[PDB]
């Protein structure tokens, strides 16, 4: 019953800073890895990385490394994902996701409502 | 301890001007931040440039592109060369031992300067 | 302690899978919580923080911060001053501060007297049940292990608690060994142990001056009165050489594992919290929060007592195992503090998520704690022994060996019955008595389970019991 | 490292759609549906796994680096985009039309 | 405090407004929450 | 730069206080110095330890907003000097230096 | 003049329940299984 | 309560250590046990 609620329709130029929520419920969110997915049509969906509460470790994909940055707020089960400068070729869907079992994070079973990004 | 200095007595107009400074029977240069100042005879001091041994160099912001500093580090000897000086930029030249005391790890910022303690003498040489 | 190795056994092992780190992850928690639970609350001190700057008299880590505290009267206050480092304070509303967690979860102070030292742990079986340890010199972590031994019980675990480096604990025997569920798999931890150790000497230079208050009837408040020298800042040092020289060896590992033209580059922390960001260790019950940039700034191109200091950053009230409502406040220790430890092993993540390979970063990462144990637990399996077995014969009706010929055939493992049958009763802080309590009733459970099976069975005492049941060619 | 093969595959309602695969790497693989103005959803996980709520109708994988996805008997709720995952790359994805 | 919720014009909910505690124990805040009249008594 | 009064008089036997002041003064030590003429100008305030200035002396210092104050206890003839403050750029890229004030004593 | 408890300074002070009385009763220590309880 | 179900527990160890040792001896069952160990002069 795990079902992630994303904050969005949010539209921003180039050159301007975005910054997205997540608020995860159905399952103990300190005890599991969510990830950051970008999506769009024509491209590879690029994953963003992975946010790992109880620590609140992250891991930016390589591409995108100095530009985005992911947080977290345990006591409101709400994960942010943060693009310090976005380009034209960041318009995107951005997802934010749950593995299957938290063992193995890449089934991505839960995927959220999906933040529609226009540059 | 001590500070000598040494240079010509007479440079031409608008030509680099090269001056020296001996440091005597100290035991460890290495640590302070040796520096020179140009004083206008009768009128206000000003700070030019300093050289630590680790290779750091700092230059007052309105002078920088004209002073270079340098020191010897196997000859405990402080040398400075000011390009392109004339009488309207010219002045008694000292060199000095700005000393600093370190308190910490100095890897870490955990030094302070001390201030220029021991001085030299200098002359107002141009033209 | 008696080591029993098994000649033959092949045994496969998942340290990933590993019961024994869950249940020390929850043996740690239990005793934190334990010791923490009848100290001082610290409730009064969530009030409002008048916190200046603590300055040099000519002119930020430390703040000297004002408060209205309680005192063994209620109907009387004090003014308190008190040293909180900026990690510990949050600004809210000029000059206005408050503790870190006092808006949430409660903040419960250390009693005075207790040490957090680790001391090693032998984590023990209950008897009717055997560690068996994996001797393999180059053990991957995962999969089957070739040198297969039996204990008891492990080799003394410090628990000591770290994030980007181990400290402490176990060396590997051979060379530097990486370790992960799937190295592939960017989401895992990479758990590097070192054949040699890395000498790191991390200090509190500060002089500080502990006071002590009351906050209420036998509630008595410890912190840093003033700084009785020079303010500086906490760190650790690594030397150049031997930390290089570890990077080294692990690069060299990293290549065995990737390609071996790969680039592999060593980069900090790229975010979260802080005992995620920095190296997060006690040091003589202080907490330390160690950059760790300098130590993983570097790139490597597959083909002198100069020491890397590392700033650390000291908290005071500290949430570690992060949990919902939970954070302990660490009273100073008057003085200065200097620990040297061994930096035994290290967690790595990599980044990955890209398509131009050659190319690989790795930055630390603290992860869970569940890996710190997890890497001196790699070698340790828990197993419950079957001592009843049954087989078709021809008839019609010291604790060295103990599970020996587990590897050999059967027969030869018929002969050796009388050692394993022995030890199946007594083997080879609330919360340590209640497990020596339940590991014991358990032991008596199973070996009654089995002496009783042997009862029921007319076997109550032959050890090798024949019977009058005809071997049915169906069962084998 | 992970390069899909069809692309743009049209195939009428209740035809067979093979997705093939080719995988640079060794790791479990996860196929994903995506309808139009919709979030992806898991179909296919550890290579032939379906997931819960998945009709029968998903399935296929081999022990070669060449997975190949099998969707039978296309219904109203099908004809999105299949994506196909392996850790953090998941490929260009394949259009399913009529 | 306490006063009926009402029909806001006209006359089991009492809108009770008091001086409840912060996460700081020297401040304090007003809260006004909904309560039901079995949860409450007369002073 | 730090600005200075051009000039300050005092009788003997009073204590001077000579002032300066600028924005990077705020956060990084002021130094003061005392020219005789014909002679290097040597330290009177300097800094040791990093927390206070101290320094056992005749003169002293005060630091109060953006303004240093020199205090010089029982100033007589010898005390006739420029006096000139010091401080470092608020990222220690230069030194900043002040025009210096005169001290005469009559 | 200002007086506090003589324990409130060192000491949690806790009120005894109204119903409780002090008054002893007779306990009687028993052994386990096991042991026996030798009297003199 | 923890101190006597340690006490039950360690009631239940000694009873259990007893009937092993019998058990080895071959004297489970037996209460008094005559067995083919000589008895040394020494031992009073
Ligand atoms: C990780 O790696 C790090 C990097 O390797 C490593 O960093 C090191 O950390 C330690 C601390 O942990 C640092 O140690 C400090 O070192 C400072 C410098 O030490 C040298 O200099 C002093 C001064 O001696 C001068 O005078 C003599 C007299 O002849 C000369 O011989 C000297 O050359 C020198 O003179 C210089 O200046 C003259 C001025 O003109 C020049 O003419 C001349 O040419 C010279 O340039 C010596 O004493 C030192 O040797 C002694 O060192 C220790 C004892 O200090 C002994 O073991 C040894 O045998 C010697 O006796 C050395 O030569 C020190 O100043 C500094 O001392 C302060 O801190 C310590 C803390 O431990 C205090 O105990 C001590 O009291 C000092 O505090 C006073 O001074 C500081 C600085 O001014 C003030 O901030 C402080 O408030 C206090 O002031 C008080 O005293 C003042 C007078 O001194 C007074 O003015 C004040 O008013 C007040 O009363 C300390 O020892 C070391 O430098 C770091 N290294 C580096 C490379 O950065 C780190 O430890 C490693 N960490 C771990 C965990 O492993
Ligand atoms: C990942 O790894 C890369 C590769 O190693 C790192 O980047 C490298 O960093 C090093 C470190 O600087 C560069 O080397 C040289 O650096 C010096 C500048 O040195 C800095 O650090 C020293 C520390 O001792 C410090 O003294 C210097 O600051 C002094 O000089 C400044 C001059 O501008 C001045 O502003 C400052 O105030 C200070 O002077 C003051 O103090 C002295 C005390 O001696 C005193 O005498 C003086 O009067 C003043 O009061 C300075 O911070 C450069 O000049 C060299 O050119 C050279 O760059 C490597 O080049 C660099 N490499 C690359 C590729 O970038 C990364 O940092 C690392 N990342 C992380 C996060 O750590
Ligand atoms: C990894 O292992 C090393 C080696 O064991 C360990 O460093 C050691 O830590 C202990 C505890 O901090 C140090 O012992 C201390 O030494 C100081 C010296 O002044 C003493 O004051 C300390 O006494 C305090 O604690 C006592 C507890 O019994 C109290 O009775 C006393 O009043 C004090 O509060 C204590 O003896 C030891 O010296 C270091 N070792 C070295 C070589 O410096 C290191 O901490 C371990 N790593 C981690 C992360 O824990
Ligand atoms: C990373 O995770 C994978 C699991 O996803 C680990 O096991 C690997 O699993 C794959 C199948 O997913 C195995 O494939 C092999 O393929 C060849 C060619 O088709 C076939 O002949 C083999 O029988 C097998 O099916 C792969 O071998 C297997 N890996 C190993 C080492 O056996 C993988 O091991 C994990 N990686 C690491 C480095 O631990
Ligand atoms: C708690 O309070 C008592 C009473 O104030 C303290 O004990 C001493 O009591 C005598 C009573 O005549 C006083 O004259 C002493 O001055 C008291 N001593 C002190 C040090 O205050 C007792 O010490 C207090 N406990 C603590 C822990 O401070
Ligand atoms: C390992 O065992 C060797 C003999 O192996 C035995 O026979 C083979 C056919 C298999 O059935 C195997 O499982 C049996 O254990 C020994 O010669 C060798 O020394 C043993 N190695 C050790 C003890 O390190
Ligand atoms: C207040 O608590 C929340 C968690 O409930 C935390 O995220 C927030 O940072 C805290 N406030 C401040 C000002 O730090
Ligand atoms: C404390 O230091 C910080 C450094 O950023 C500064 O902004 C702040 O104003 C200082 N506060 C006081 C009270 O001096
Ligand atoms: C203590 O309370 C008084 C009440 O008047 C207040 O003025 C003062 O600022 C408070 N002190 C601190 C340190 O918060
Ligand atoms: C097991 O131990 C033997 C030495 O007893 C060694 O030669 C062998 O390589 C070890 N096996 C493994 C898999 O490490
Ligand atoms: C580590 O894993 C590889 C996978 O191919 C295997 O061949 C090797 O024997 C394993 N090492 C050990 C020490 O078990
Ligand atoms: C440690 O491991 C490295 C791996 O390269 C090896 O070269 C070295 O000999 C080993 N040293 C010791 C002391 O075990
Ligand atoms: C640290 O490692 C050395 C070998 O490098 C070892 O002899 C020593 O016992 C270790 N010390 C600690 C405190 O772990
Ligand atoms: C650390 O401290 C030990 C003694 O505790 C000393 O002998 C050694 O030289 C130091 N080494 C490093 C690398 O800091
Ligand atoms: C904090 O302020 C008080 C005010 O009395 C002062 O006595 C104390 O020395 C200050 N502490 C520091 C570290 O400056
Ligand atoms: C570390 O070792 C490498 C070997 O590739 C060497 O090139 C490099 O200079 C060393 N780095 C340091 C900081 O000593
Ligand atoms: C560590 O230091 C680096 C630069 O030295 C800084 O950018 C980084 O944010 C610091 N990390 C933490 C966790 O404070
Ligand atoms: C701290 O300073 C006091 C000043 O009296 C001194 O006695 C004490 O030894 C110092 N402690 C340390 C650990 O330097
Ligand atoms: C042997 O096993 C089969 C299958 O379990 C069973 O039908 C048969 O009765 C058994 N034979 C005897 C002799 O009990
Ligand atoms: C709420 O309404 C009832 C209606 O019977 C009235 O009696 C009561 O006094 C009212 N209370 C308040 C607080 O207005
Ligand atoms: C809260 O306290 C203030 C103190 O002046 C008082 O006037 C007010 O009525 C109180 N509010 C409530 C809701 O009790
Ligand atoms: C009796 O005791 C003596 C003591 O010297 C010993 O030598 C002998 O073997 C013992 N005999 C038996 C039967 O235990």
């Amino acid at each position: 019953q795990v079902q992630l609620v994303q904050s969005g329709g949010q539209m921003k130029k180039p050159g301007e800073s975005m910054r997205i929520s997540c608020r995860a419920s159905g399952y103990e969110f300190i005890d599991c890895t969510l990830n950051w997915i970008r999506l769009a049509p024509g491209k590879r969906p690029e994953w963003m990385g992975w946010l790992k509460p109880r620590g609140g470790a992250v891991n930016y994909a390589r591409p995108l490394q100095g530009r985005v940055t992911m947080t977290r707020d345990v006591y409101s089960d709400t994960a942010f994902l943060e693009l310090r400068s976005l380009t034209v070729d960041d318009t995107a869907v951005y997802f934010c996701t749950r593995g299957k079992n938290c063992d193995y994070n890449w089934d991505f079973e839960h995927w959220g409502r999906g933040t529609p990004v226009i540059v | 301890v001590q500070l000598r200095e040494s240079g010509p007595g007479l440079v031409k107009p608008s030509e680099t001007l090269s001056l020296s400074c001996t440091v005597s029977n100290d035991s460890r240069p290495s640590d302070h931040s040796w520096t020179w100042v140009r004083q206008s005879p009768g009128k206000a001091l000003e700070w030019i440039g300093d050289i630590h041994y680790n290779g750091a160099t700092t230059y007052n912001p309105s002078l920088r592109s004209r002073v270079r500093i340098e020191l010897d580090q196997s000859i405990p000897r402080f040398s400075l060369k000011m390009t392109s000086m004339t009488a309207a930029d010219t002045g008694m030249y000292y060199c000095a031992r700005n000393a600093i005391r370190i308190y910490g790890v100095v890897a870490l910022g955990e030094w302070f300067h001390y201030g220029m303690d021991v001085w030299g003498q200098g002359t107002a040489v141009t033209v | 302690p008696q080591e029993i190795h098994l000649e033959n056994v092949t045994e496969e092992f998942n340290m990933w899978k590993n019961n024994m780190v869950e249940q020390m992850h929850e043996d740690i928690i239990s005793l934190w919580d334990q010791s923490l639970k009848p100290c001082v609350k610290l409730t009064p001190l969530c009030v409002t923080l008048q916190c200046t700057n603590v300055t040099n008299n000519i002119t930020g880590e430390l703040k000297n911060c004002s408060f209205n505290m309680t005192t063994e009267l209620r109907d009387k206050k004090q003014k308190v001053y008190s040293l909180f480092y900026r990690l510990d304070v949050v600004q809210i509303n000029n000059k206005e501060y408050r503790l870190i967690n006092c808006n949430t979860s409660a903040i419960t102070q250390a009693c005075p007297k207790v040490s957090f030292e680790p001391i090693p742990i032998h984590y023990c079986a209950p008897a009717g049940f055997a560690i068996l340890k994996c001797k393999d010199k180059k053990f991957n972590g995962t999969g089957p292990c070739q040198n297969v031994s039996t204990v008891q019980c492990t080799h003394g675990i410090k628990p000591v608690v770290s994030t980007q480096l181990l400290l402490n604990g176990s060396l590997a025997e051979e060379e530097v060994i990486i370790r992960s569920e799937n190295i592939t798999n960017n989401a895992k931890n990479i758990l590097v142990q070192l054949n040699t150790s890395v000498q790191i000497n991390c200090t509190r230079p500060n002089n500080n001056t502990v006071k002590s208050i009351r906050i209420g009837p036998g509630q008595a408040f410890y912190y840093t009165g003033d700084i009785i020298g020079d303010i500086r800042q906490a760190h650790c040092n690594v030397s150049k050489a031997t930390w290089n020289e570890t990077l080294g060896k692990v690069v060299k590992q990293l290549r065995k594992h990737f390609g071996n033209n790969t680039i592999i580059r060593f980069a900090q922390s790229s975010g979260g919290d802080l005992e995620v960001t920095t190296h997060s260790f006690n040091c003589g019950g202080e907490f330390f929060y160690c950059n760790t940039s300098g130590l993983f700034n570097s790139t490597w191109i597959s083909n002198s007592n100069d020491s890397i200091t590392l700033p650390c950053r000291i908290k005071q009230i500290i949430n570690m195992w992060q949990r919902i409502g939970q954070a302990m406040y660490a009273p100073p220790i008057q003085g200065v503090i200097r620990c040297v430890s061994n930096i035994t092993g290290l967690i790595l993540t990599r980044d990955g998520g890209s398509t131009n390979s050659t190319t690989e970063t790795f930055r630390p990462g603290g992860g869970d704690m569940r890996d710190n144990w997890r890497s001196e637990l790699y070698k340790y399996k828990v197993v419950k022994i079957e001592p009843l077995g049954v087989a078709p014969t021809r008839c019609k009706r010291v604790s060295l060996g103990f599970l020996g010929a587990a590897g050999s055939t059967m027969g030869a493992a018929s002969m050796t019955l009388t050692v394993q049958a022995r030890n199946l009763l007594s083997g080879i802080d609330t919360h340590w008595g209640i497990k020596q309590l339940q590991a014991r009733v358990l032991a008596v459970e199973h070996y009654l389970r089995d002496q009783q099976l042997l009862g029921i069975w007319g076997c109550s005492g032959k050890l090798i019991c024949c019977t009058n049941v005809p071997w049915n060619s169906s069962w084998s | 490292v992970l390069t899909q093969s069809p692309g743009t595959l049209s195939l009428s309602p209740g035809e067979t759609a093979i997705i093939s695969c080719r995988t640079s790497q060794y790791g479990s693989l996860a196929w994903y549906q995506q309808r139009p103005g919709q979030a992806p959803r898991l179909v296919i996980y550890s290579g032939s796994t379906r997931a819960a709520g998945i009709p029968d109708r998903f399935s296929g994988s081999r022990w070669g680096p060449d997975y190949n996805l099998t969707i039978s008997n296309l219904e109203s709720g099908d004809f999105g985009v299949y994506y196909c995952q392996q850790y953090e790359f998941f490929g260009q994805g394949t259009k399913v039309q009529v | 405090q306490c006063t009926n919720v009402t029909n806001n014009i006209t006359d089991e909910l009492k809108n009770c407004s008091f001086n409840m505690t912060t996460e700081l124990r020297d401040k304090k805040q007003k809260v006004y929450s909904l309560f039901y009249r079995l949860d409450v008594v007369q002073i | 730069e730090l600005t200075q009064p051009p000039s300050v008089s005092v009788s003997p036997g009073q204590t001077a206080r000579i002032t300066c002041s600028g924005a990077p003064l705020t956060s990084r030590f002021t130094y003061w110095y005392r020219q005789k003429p014909g002679q290097a100008p040597v330290l009177i305030i300097s800094r040791s330890s990093q927390r206070s200035s101290g320094w056992s002396g005749r003169f002293s210092a005060s630091w109060s907003g953006t303004t240093v104050t020199l205090t010089i206890r029982g100033v007589q003839a010898d005390d006739e000097a420029d006096y000139y403050c010091q401080s470092s750029d608020t990222s220690d890229s230069y030194k900043m230096f002040g025009g210096g004030t005169k001290l005469t004593v009559l």
